[PDB]
């Protein structure tokens, strides 16, 4: 557990190693599009990740 | 390992405060820099033992 109640430490189900596991990476997908009328190329930016 | 041979005498039991002592781990899950408030059976503090 963790300060969110989340998965953070992992005790290795076989031999006695420290497991990390993290849930599933994701984003925000925002998108930077002009006027219809105008144009119709749209580039996308993604939130706080590399 | 039968009825007693008599010879028993009674000891005054003395009595003192177990100052921070009976503490266990309630859950065996790993939670790792946090705070944790609980609702268990467990001693009070300061209390008299035997
Ligand atoms: C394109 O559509 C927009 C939306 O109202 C508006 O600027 C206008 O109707 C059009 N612009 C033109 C034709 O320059
Ligand atoms: C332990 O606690 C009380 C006061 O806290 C003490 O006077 C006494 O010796 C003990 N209690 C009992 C019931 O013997």
């Amino acid at each position: 557990r963790d300060i969110a109640d989340t998965t953070d430490a992992v005790r290795d189900p076989q031999t006695l190693e420290i497991l990390d596991i993290t849930p599933c990476s994701f984003g925000g997908v925002s998108v930077i599009t002009p006027g219809t009328n105008t144009s119709n190329q749209v580039a996308v930016l993604y939130q706080g990740v590399n | 390992q039968c009825v007693n041979l008599t010879t028993r005498t009674q000891l005054p039991p003395a009595y003192t405060n177990s100052f921070t002592r009976g503490v266990y781990y309630p859950d065996k899950v790993f939670r790792s820099s946090v705070l944790h408030s609980t609702q268990d059976l467990f001693l009070p503090f300061f209390s008299n033992v035997t």
